[PDB]
């Protein structure tokens, strides 16, 4: 029934600002103190910020002080996070987390009373540009099938930032789809590949198509896998 | 700061216990399968359970020491739990940087190696990247070569780090970039996996 | 359970 879910995230300016928002539901938000939670790439939780259930007291994490502001709405069932100066350093996964008790039993930075967590939502700082993918087919091959089993896919080359999803045949294949996480190259731009194993016997009559999808671009591409050529 | 050991390990069916330390406050377990994906609370205020969590997890504060106990641990407990608290000096929240759970008894499995050449389409835009693709290996390390004709090659092979699929296996990729030059001035190319002292190569050659 | 923090009464 409770649900946490934040808006707001995606690729940010150095030194510049962003405004993340929590809409709160399954519950009555005005009878809460509330929080954000953060993670870095390959770090752990971090709390960034928390407010008392009508926003008399704010508090920060050390790492957000002074360019961070946390405010609500319990009208609209929202909770706000601004953070400005951006860097490097506040790129990572932010969450809304609700404590499991009320505004008189749980604080805003006892973080060891959250019962709920937002699904949460990808910051990203950089000045890099957005760049959407070149899709390049995987062509099953004959030296390269197992036993009425052959393998194809899509190269998803050079794209910015993450993430891209994948899906076969406008999402009517599923089975035997294997879509491996992205590399990050030195170029500062990701690449993936995702693979299906398909039966050898269909390569000449099933018609075999991947479906890229790069929101970040505005990009979408719809490539044609066939035999070698 | 709160201190939480960095690994644990458990056998199938079996009990473990992480500790937590360094607040005088209430303790909260917090269980994450997936950097990135959101946390689930299994344990809050010492020792409540969410009613989604099964009774086999508990908590306990004796002093100012939290202990998460798992009763009969199943394979999907395998995640990294983070231990969560008020900073009472400093008056914020704060955070254990978590404790990696493995559940032992998981059979070796060797990787199943594809490797793809250059797509034409690749070719033709004067690019071209080898890929190779590394499944249902366990445990989640591997070393990866890649060799032009017989020799070994020196640049332009990016790899992943290993990541756990569904399935409880890991899977990993290699790209090795390459002038289409190089590519089609060499017979073959072959991607080396060697996991747990045994190699699974694949080669491709220019067509 | 009492919270840590609330807003001061006034």
């Amino acid at each position: 029934a409770v649900t946490l879910d934040e808006s707001g995230g995606g690729l940010q300016t150095p030194g510049g600002g962003l405004s993340l928002v929590c809409k709160a539901s399954g519950f009555t938000l005005s009878s809460y103190q509330m929080m954000w939670v953060r993670q870095a790439p390959g770090k752990g939780l971090e709390w960034v910020a928390g407010i008392t259930s009508r926003g008399g007291v704010t508090g920060y994490g050390s790492a957000v002080k002074g360019r961070a502001t946390i405010s609500r709405d319990n009208g609209q069932s929202t909770v706000r996070l601004q953070l400005n100066n951006l860097r490097a350093e506040d790129t990572g996964t932010y969450y809304c987390a609700k404590p499991a008790l009320d505004s008189d039993q749980c604080g805003f930075p006892e973080a060891g009373c959250i019962d709920a967590w937002g699904h949460g939502t990808e910051v990203i700082v950089s000045s890099a540009s957005t760049k959407g993918p070149s899709v390049f087919p995987l062509a099953p091959s004959s030296k390269s099938t197992s036993g009425g089993t052959a393998a194809l896919g899509c190269l998803v080359k050079d794209y910015f930032p993450e993430p891209v999803t994948v899906s076969w045949n406008s999402g009517a294949l599923t089975s035997g789809v294997h879509t491996f996480p992205a590399v990050l190259q030195s170029s500062g731009l990701y690449s993936l590949s995702s693979v299906v194993t398909v039966p050898s016997s269909s390569l000449g009559t099933q018609t075999y198509i991947c479906n890229v999808n790069h929101k970040p671009s505005n990009t979408k591409v719809d490539k044609k896998v066939e035999p070698k050529s | 700061a709160l201190t939480q050991p960095t690994s644990v390990s458990a056998n199938l069916g079996g009990s473990v216990e992480i500790t937590c330390s360094g607040s005088d406050y209430d303790y909260g377990w917090y269980q994450q399968k997936a950097p990135g994906s959101a946390p689930v609370t299994v344990i809050y205020w010492n020792d409540k359970r969410p009613s989604d969590i099964p009774s086999r997890f508990s908590g306990s504060t004796s002093g100012s020491t939290s202990t998460l106990t798992i009763t009969g641990v199943q394979a999907e407990d395998e995640a990294v739990y983070y231990c969560g608290a008020y900073d009472g000096s400093a008056g914020g929240g704060i955070f254990g940087a978590g404790t990696t759970l493995t559940v032992l008894g998981q059979p070796k499995a060797a990787p199943s190696v594809t490797l793809f050449p250059p797509s034409s389409e690749e070719l033709q835009a004067n690019k071209a990247t080898l890929v190779c693709l590394i499944s249902d290996f366990y445990p989640g390390a591997v070393t990866v070569a890649w060799k032009a004709d017989s020799s070994p090659v020196k640049a332009g092979v990016e790899t992943t780090t290993p990541s756990k699929q569904s399935n409880n296996k890991y899977a990993a990729s290699s790209y090795l970039s390459l002038t289409p030059e190089q590519w089609k001035s060499h017979r073959s190319y072959s991607c080396q996996v060697t996991h747990e002292g045994s190699t699974v190569e694949k080669t491709v050659a220019p067509t | 359970k009492v919270a840590v923090v609330r807003t001061p009464p006034k």
